[PDB]
């Protein structure tokens, strides 16, 4: 017979709550009832409550099983995750919503929240999209989980309530690869190196395909050294992106004293009100200081509190800056502008700025 | 404590990933102590100890991994090796397996219990729900367990296949779409599923110059962040009038400041409100979603629904971060999705023939030009593809666009034609 | 002794009208009287009348002498030219104004106009800035002076009155060297080629510096062929820019039948209301058709008229387009969008789009 | 009918250049027949005929010219040869002389008559008033005449020197500024002359890697297109409050729709009118000039005047057309302009040491980056230089910004520091 392969994921229709399967594509309206609770009303008249909780993304299989027991008790054995790694249950009996919230909170320690409401114009801060850091990745400049935890411990109140005037995503990339929509977040934390690689010639000879390692460098700082069958770095051209070490074990550039994070702001994915936008560096570097990263967390909070105190309803960070200008932005956030922030990544073509990176256009 | 630095991150109100790691360690060890069939009971404790040393050193303790896989696949398992293998043998090999998620991350409890049972037997017990591309992550097992773990996965009542990695089609993802959302413009979950199954071979067996990612969003809100983190972002849209329930507008008008929170915020001034009637000039609407988001009981997307295709989305390397740009202003999204599949297959044949090692599709299009791209997918240039026409006169002309002349004859004569 | 050198232009102060010299740097307000006549009132309460006329830019010395006769009869021996090559007279007596106007028409054949008035919001069309064309330059794709003659004959009526709701500049360049402000004008006409260079190996060996010619090509279409000792051109890479012909007499690309003009729009220099903007191509190619260049003239007028018809007061072409969008621009001006207009000039860095190319910022 | 194609362009209301060409040949020949000392009476008809052949052929008949000039200067004469040299003998040589213009193109009649007399004797009688950069263009003469002509110019009672061409400082130019304009924030005519005089050598004797252009605009309306066509645009601005005469606003408000034509058009909403009182929030003002342009009887620039310096302006070749960008947010413009001169001289020292053959300053700054450029001119980075901070994290750090570490010691040890 042979081992089965190429069978794909289980078909989702078989894993839907009966009420959701029945009303599929036949919804009238949703209504955010309270933080963490969205009421969905079907054309049939069915009403379902989607109850959302924050998770640490990394889960013990024992947590998943506890969440299973809970979903069997309140959600008829059905549940989902969201695209920011919150977990949602489906409740038909409104009188059970609060029983579910309290049981989740007690059994697994996950908070109800992560929602927002454009109608009233009051927004929660949702989960932080982040990746592996030191838990599993060989190329990080910073940890991911430790920072997410330190940042959410500080901004927790914004997750459980709708206190912000507009949408704010915070996202974390443990190195310049991103592994996420970190490059288009209202506030982005990005691991960076500040030191060049030092070629290990032996490891390069044994393990690195040279022309492709060379072609990976965005600034052309790498050349083959044919004499010694290795690679040479022009340190004056290198900006410590890390891509040559992705390609080649013989090119490490980690310095635990000088690796840390840049803070970027003003990205936007959705089209509402204003076109999408890539985030922009406003703090060049902050060190790694585990377990709590106080310097990093201090700047993230400072930027979020300044925007939140001055933004109009619906006015996301980039929209706030559209209004006031970067001059006043730097003033109100208490941030310094330095030459580091003036873009010099030469390879990107200007013609990209003339392409429509948006679904907004007229028919 | 053996873990004084990580113990700090058990304090604070946000649920702690450290408690997740320790809960796994305690209960995997107890399972094994109980005589349960658990292959790696020390795996989660090893990971904890490695991480504690990493917190002290402020650096990763992982090195480049071996190349590892299940029999029959070249993608979906990523080898990872610890530099502390001698001090912590239990994480010397600690690979991840990406497990394809159901579309929109809908699960039943039986599906999830089957996943827990198999991972408890074969790996560390740690998981991520979910990896950023969408997959479930099974975090940490050994080379010898990958195949038997995959065999068990396939033998479950609700079985799960491996997802993508490497230079393949990665696992496609989808927002919840019409399962829950009244704004959805097509069936994101069904499209996602169908793509995944159609292109199983492309996903399991990497054959391309680099990775290729597809994500499906039900409307322009883009709740899967398709335009930034897929190469091929399928984003719901419509071609006709926004649907207006005038009576419901009047209800919103009784409490909501429509003038300031709706009228003034429309990017094109398409929507007006005079206290008695809402008017939307749909030739001016750019379908940003804002008014609908604000007034979901009163306004809905139009009836002529489909998707806009955005091409090129990617992280920075090598040539710069890309939010995808307009490739197809409108395509219908109707099973078995032949028009989408035709565009995908044309792109992939071209990219595979012309692409360099580790060149993403958006980079290739930057290199060869929009004209060649459009010819590959058989579409005409459209003003909606740009924010502005070019700011310089350095245009290429097709040789058939030139007027016949002595000069063009000279080019022909020399074989420069 | 030898010969006087390094002495510079004569001193401007000594060449000013007495009333202008007296009141220098001390004016109160100006006031556009009728098209072609600006009243200028000193703080010292002195009054002065600047009277503007159109010129062909190219001038016979005998026309200059005739002007000088006019200048002595009406303008106290003084006059000036504008930064767009009109000529201006300084009338102290307002009753002598219309006489000057009739005598200028009568003698030198120049029109009164080229003025605009932001106060009422009524603008004239001013002279067209242009270069040498077939009159003197060795790299023109088009004529300058004839196309200018042509156009302004069509649009004459716009020079002598204030027929426009905002300022519109027309500019011309005979080749991609773009020898004026053409690259930032409301409407611009740029000479282009559409055929690659056919190397003349003889003329290259004798008269070209290969490495510099080769390095001048913006697309790397050129490669030295050291055999042979000449240059090779990869035609797939060549976009007919002409730059290699500027460097080397052996690289002509002139095809009388495929050479022509592109029309670009939406450039702006002033800061007023909206940032400065570079011109954009909206018609890829029109032919040379001496003497009148019918097709070129047709499309220019089509674009001016179409914009004038829909534009609000002060709303300049790029501001129009900011309002209506490009989809609507193409429909209303009756022009086709083609792949030609999607930018593919690879060399320009994206970071330029992030630099402030403007004096508008906050203190 | 010698010139049937050109003759057509003597029809029409607009002032015929063809008539300018024909008027010259007629009156030059008539003079040389009178025994007047006219060296080239055939030149202008020579040109008339060559241009006709050009109209027929729809192409130029000028070929690459040999380098030619005056004694002691290397720039200001542009050599040009006709490939119809034998058929039309009198245009085989037909060089241009660029003649330095008085700041603002202000002239007394004497000045002009003197120019006319020299060119009648030594030239074609054709001119351009004025060249794009600003110079007067004496159009068409021979090599043997260049030196005698220039000696005559220099010997005129109102003498004119040669302007700039080649890899030099080109002739600077300036808007009318304070001679006629109430908007003028500094004496553009004086600065332009002082600069012209100060760097006569850099102008007359090209020594740089390419050309370098300076233009001087009185205020942000930029009436000499300085930001587009000079490498170094000195544009007037101010630092304090727009001066507002409130009753003058009232006279305006009796007939002008200030709400629509002024308030709504201000790009930052700084300016308000309530029917009684005009208010400007000068902290929000970006000095676009609109409201001043609208209401010149009532509104004036602040009294703390100076200029903003935009760097990099140029035509496309090679790296793309450039409107210059903020280099110096504010600088005093006060005789003898040492702060400006100090800036110019540092850029030139640096440009001459680091620039490639035919690299414009704008292209040097894009290649070397703004941190180096700012160091050269002794100025700090300022948020006002950019429209936005960088969209990617790929920052260079100075080695003195790094924390000392075992790694930095490894770099030092190997000499990679
Ligand atoms: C459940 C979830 C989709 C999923 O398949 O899992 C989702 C669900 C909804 N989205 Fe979303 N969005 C979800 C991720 C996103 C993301 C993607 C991301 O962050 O990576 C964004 C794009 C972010 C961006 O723009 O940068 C997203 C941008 C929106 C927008 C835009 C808000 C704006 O003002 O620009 C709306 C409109 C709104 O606020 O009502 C929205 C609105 C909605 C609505 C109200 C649509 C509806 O009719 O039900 C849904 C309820 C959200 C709420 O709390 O009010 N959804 N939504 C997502 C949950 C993430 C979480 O746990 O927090
Ligand atoms: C597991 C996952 C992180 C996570 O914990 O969520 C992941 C982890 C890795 N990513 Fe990724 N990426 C993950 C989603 C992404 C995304 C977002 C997406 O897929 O939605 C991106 C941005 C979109 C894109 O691909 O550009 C992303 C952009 C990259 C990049 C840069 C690609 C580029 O063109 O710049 C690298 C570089 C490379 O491919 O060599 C990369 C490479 C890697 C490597 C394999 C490390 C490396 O430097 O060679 C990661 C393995 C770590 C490990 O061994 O555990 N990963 N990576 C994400 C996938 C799990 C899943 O199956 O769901
Ligand atoms: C005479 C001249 C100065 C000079 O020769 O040194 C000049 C003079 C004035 N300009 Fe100018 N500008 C002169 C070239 C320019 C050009 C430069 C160019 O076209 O190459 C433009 C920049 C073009 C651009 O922005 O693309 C220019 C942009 C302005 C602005 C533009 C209005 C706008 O909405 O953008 C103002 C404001 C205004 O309309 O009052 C202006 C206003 C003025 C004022 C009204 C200022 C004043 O207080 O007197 C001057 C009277 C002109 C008039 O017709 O109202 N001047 N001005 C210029 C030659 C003009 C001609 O038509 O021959
Ligand atoms: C004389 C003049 C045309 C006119 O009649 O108006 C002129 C004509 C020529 N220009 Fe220019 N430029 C003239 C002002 C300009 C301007 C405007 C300005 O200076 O204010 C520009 C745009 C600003 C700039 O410099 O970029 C301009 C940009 C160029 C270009 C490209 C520069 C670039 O870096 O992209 C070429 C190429 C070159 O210099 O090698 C060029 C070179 C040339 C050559 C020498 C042709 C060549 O390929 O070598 C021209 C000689 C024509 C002839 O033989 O009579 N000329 N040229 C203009 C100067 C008259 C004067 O001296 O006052
Ligand atoms: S962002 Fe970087 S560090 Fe984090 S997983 Fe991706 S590659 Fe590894
Ligand atoms: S780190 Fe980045 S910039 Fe530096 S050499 Fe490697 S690839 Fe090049
Ligand atoms: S993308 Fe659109 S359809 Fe999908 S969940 Fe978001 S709002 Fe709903
Ligand atoms: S969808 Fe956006 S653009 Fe369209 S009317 Fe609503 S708000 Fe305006
Ligand atoms: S633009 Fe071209 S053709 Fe015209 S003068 Fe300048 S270089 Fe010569
Ligand atoms: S014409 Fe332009 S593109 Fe073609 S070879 Fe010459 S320089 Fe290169
Ligand atoms: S730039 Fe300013 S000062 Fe100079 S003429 Fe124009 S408006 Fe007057
Ligand atoms: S100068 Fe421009 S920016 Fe300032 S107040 Fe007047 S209109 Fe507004
Ligand atoms: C990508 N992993
Ligand atoms: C993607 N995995
Ligand atoms: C020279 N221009």
């Amino acid at each position: 017979e042979g081992v089965k392969t190429d069978f794909g994921p289980p078909y989702f229709r078989d894993l839907l709550h009966p009420v959701i399967a029945k009303n599929y594509g036949k919804w009238k309206y949703h209504e955010v009832v309270k933080p963490g609770v969205i009421k969905r009303v079907a054309e049939s008249g069915d009403v379902i409550y989607v109850v959302r909780f924050g998770t640490p993304r990394l889960l013990s299989i024992y947590t998943v099983r506890e969440l299973c027991d809970i979903a069997d008790k309140y959600s008829d054995g059905y549940l989902r995750w969201t695209s920011r790694n919150n977990v949602e249950f489906f409740v038909t009996d409104e009188s059970k919503i609060d029983d579910l919230i309290n049981e989740v909170q007690e059994r697994v320690g996950f908070p109800c929240g992560g929602t927002w409401d454009a109608v009233k114009g009051e927004y929660g801060l949702s989960n932080i999209v982040h990746t592996q850091g030191w838990i599993h990745c060989h190329t990080p400049a910073i940890d991911a989980s430790g920072i997410v935890k330190a940042v959410m411990d500080e901004l927790y109140e914004y997750f459980t309530d709708h206190k912000l005037p507009a949408m704010c995503r915070i996202s974390l990339a443990c190195c310049a690869n991103m592994c996420g929509a970190v490059h288009a977040s209202d506030i982005a934390i990005v691991g960076i190196h500040r030191t060049p690689p030092i070629p290990n010639d032996e490891a390069i000879r044994k393990t690195c395909e040279i022309p492709s390692t060379v072609a990976a460098c965005p600034t052309g700082a790498l050349k083959p050294d044919m004499k010694n069958k290795t690679i040479k770095v022009d340190v004056e051209k290198c900006m410590y992106c890390g891509n040559c070490y992705t390609m080649c074990p013989g090119m490490p550039l980690f310095d635990p004293e000088n690796d840390g994070a840049a803070i970027m702001v003003g990205g936007k994915l959705s089209e509402a009100r204003r076109m999408p936008e890539l985030s922009k560096v406003v703090v060049p570097w902050v060190p790694n200081e585990p377990p709590r990263w106080p310097t990093l967390v201090k700047y993230v909070k400072q930027i979020l509190e300044a925007w939140a105190a001055n933004a109009n309803k619906h006015e996301r960070l980039i929209e706030w800056v559209d209004r006031i200008g970067w001059e006043r932005f730097f003033e109100l956030t208490g941030l310094e502008f330095t030459q580091h922030l003036i873009d010099d990544y030469r390879i990107t073509p200007y013609f990209y700025s003339e392409f429509r990176a948006s679904t907004q256009f007229k028919w | 404590s053996e873990t004084p630095l990580l113990d700090e991150l058990e304090k604070g109100p946000w649920p702690s990933f450290v408690k997740e790691i320790k809960k796994t360690a305690e209960l995997m060890e107890k399972a094994a102590a109980e005589g349960k069939d658990v292959k790696m009971p020390k795996g989660a404790r090893g990971l904890l100890k490695q991480l504690e040393i990493s917190y002290k050193d402020k650096k990763t303790h992982w090195k480049h991994g071996g190349i590892v896989s299940v029999v029959g696949y070249g993608g979906g398992v990523i080898g990872r090796y610890s530099d502390l293998g001698e001090q912590i043998p239990e994480v010397e090999h600690f690979h991840t397996m990406r497990i394809n998620q159901p579309s929109g991350w809908f699960y039943s409890t039986k599906a999830l219990r089957g996943l827990c049972d198999v991972w408890e037997k074969w790996g560390s017990g740690l998981t991520n729900f979910h990896g950023s591309t969408g997959d479930i992550i099974f975090l940490g097992t050994r080379s010898e367990y990958l195949q038997p773990c995959f065999e068990d996965l396939g033998n479950l009542e609700i079985p799960f296949d491996i997802g993508g990695s490497g230079s393949d089609l990665r696992t496609p993802s989808a927002c919840m779409g019409p399962a829950l959302c009244e704004f959805a413009c097509y069936d994101t979950l069904e499209l996602c599923y169908d793509l995944t199954m159609t292109y199983q071979d492309e996903l399991h067996r990497p054959m391309w110059p680099y990775k290729f990612k597809i994500k499906c969003a039900g409307c322009p809100n883009d709740c899967v962040a398709s335009k930034a983190r897929s190469d091929f972002a399928i984003i719901g849209t419509w071609k006709d009038d926004i649907k207006v329930d005038q009576e419901a507008v009047k209800e919103y008008a009784s409490w909501m400041d429509i003038e300031n929170e709706v009228v003034k915020l429309c990017p094109t001034g398409a929507i007006k409100w005079d206290g008695k009637e809402l008017t939307i000039d749909n030739r001016e609407c750019v379908r940003c979603m804002h008014c609908i988001n604000k007034m979901p009981k009163a306004l809905k997307p139009g009836d002529e629904r489909g998707a806009t295709i955005l091409i090129g989305g990617k992280a920075p390397f090598v040539e710069g971060a890309v939010i995808g740009w307009v490739a197809v202003p409108f395509v219908e999204v109707e099973k078995p999705y032949d028009e989408i599949k035709e565009i995908l297959e044309a792109i992939w044949d071209w990219w595979d023939e012309e692409g360099k090692f580790r060149e993403r599709i958006g980079e290739l299009i930057w290199r060869k030009g929009m004209r060649e791209f459009l010819k590959v997918i058989g579409r005409e240039a459209d003003v909606r593809m740009v924010k502005a026409p070019r700011n310089n006169p350095f245009m290429f002309f097709e040789k058939d666009e030139l007027k016949p002349s002595a000069y063009t004859e000279e080019l022909k004569k020399r074989g420069m034609w």
